[PDB]
């Protein structure tokens, strides 16, 4: 077996454009370990970006939070991007305000 | 209340690119606070806690002592997991690692673990009594045969109710102000309407510590998995929580519906309606 | 601190 990861991107705190911020790409219940995430701004790839740690939860599935320091505006749009074996092809999810 | 340290290691191969890529990491509670990287740099067990910074050198010597060691292990585990499942040299595996305790409200020794995963699946676990060995299959049973041979249980049982357990209350005693706080989750319900006839009603709880939390539904005073979204409890960043529940609601029909907030930073349970 | 895992082997 193998398993597709859970994706969420979402702000540290609540979105209020011209007030910084982080944005978080989560990734949980994944299998194998291997995965690339990126954040885009505008379909752009974010330069700096970090990320926690390797861990994994109580079945044996791995999780990551990458995230990076933002300020959002009205006029911008944000995209985590996600590689991993067990996706066709990268998998795109937009940033909701509200999930 | 209760609280736990928990060792988690991973090692990966990659057959022609090297060696396993290798990386602990510790947590207490829910909290993280030493990693170490095969790959990185330092070559060393690393901080990741303020209250774990005053520790002294020597702490920092034999932490990286025995974590380069089990990095080694793992490494010949994995050799010998091909062996045991006939397996090519060609492809790629994974072994992971877990051990910790967990400790009561008085301090007090409440269980122990040790267990391996080889590729995602149970390998070989200690059993709750700390005595015996529960092998997922035919190649842990051989690991299981070694192990019991050894006497290896005897050796973790003793080493879970003294050593863990000590480091623990030691750990909890020296980061006081930040792994003893329980921060209560702040809730709001948002609403969007899907249709004419149907609307998204969503829970939040934001800013918790620790992360265990439940979130539920209910329709006019009864539980409700059907139409519900329940997402990951997923970090802030800071150091806390979030998490959210949603239901799809017929139109002018919110009031029936009722947003349950479970916490142990929550003296009652809490109640959202919209 | 780290469990002492040298017997730990397959």
């Amino acid at each position: 077996i193998q398993r597709t990861p859970k994706i969420q991107v979402y702000s540290r705190h609540p979105a209020e454009n011209g007030k910084s911020n982080f944005l978080n790409c989560y990734v949980s219940g994944f299998h194998p370990s291997d995965i690339e995430v990126d954040l885009l701004k505008n379909g752009e790839r974010i330069e700096k970006v970090e990320h926690s740690d390797l861990s994994f939860s109580k079945d044996w599935s791995f999780y990551l939070l990458y995230y990076t320091e933002f300020t959002p505006t009205e006029k911008d749009e944000y995209a985590c991007r996600v590689n991993h074996v067990t996706l066709s092809q990268p998998k795109i999810v937009k940033w909701d305000r509200d999930m | 209340g209760s609280h736990s340290m928990r060792y988690f290691s991973t090692s990966v191969s990659r057959p022609g690119r090297g060696e396993p890529r290798f990386i602990a990491v510790g947590y207490v509670d829910d909290t993280q606070f030493v990693r170490f990287d095969s790959d990185a740099a330092s070559q060393r067990m690393e901080p990741r806690a303020p209250w774990i910074e005053q520790e002294g050198p020597e702490y920092w010597d034999e932490e990286t002592g025995k974590v380069k060691a089990h990095s080694q292990t793992d490494r010949e585990n994995l050799r010998i997991a091909l062996r045991y499942y006939n397996q090519s040299e060609a492809g790629s595996h994974t072994l992971q690692m877990m051990f910790g305790c967990d400790v009561g409200s008085d301090g007090r020794f409440l269980r122990g673990y040790h267990q391996y995963a080889y590729d995602g699946k149970d390998y070989i676990a200690l059993k709750e009594d700390l005595r015996s060995w529960t092998a997922a299959d035919m190649a842990a049973q051989i690991t299981k045969r070694k192990w019991e041979a050894a006497h290896v249980a005897e050796q973790q049982r003793a080493y879970l109710e003294g050593t863990c357990v000590d480091g623990l209350r030691r750990y909890l005693e020296n980061g006081k102000e930040t792994l003893q706080r329980t921060d209560p989750p702040k809730t709001h319900m948002t609403h969007h309407p899907i249709s004419d006839h149907e609307a998204t009603l969503r829970c939040w709880a934001l800013g918790f510590y620790p992360a265990e939390i439940t979130l539920t539904w209910q329709r006019d005073g009864e539980d409700q998995t059907q139409d519900t979204e329940l997402v990951e409890t997923r970090p802030a960043g800071d150091g806390t929580f979030q998490k959210w529940a949603a239901v799809v609601v017929p139109s002018g029909e919110e009031q029936r519906y009722t947003c349950h907030v479970q916490h142990e930073g929550l003296p009652k349970p809490l109640t959202l309606r919209w | 601190r780290f469990p002492l895992t040298f017997g730990w082997c397959f």
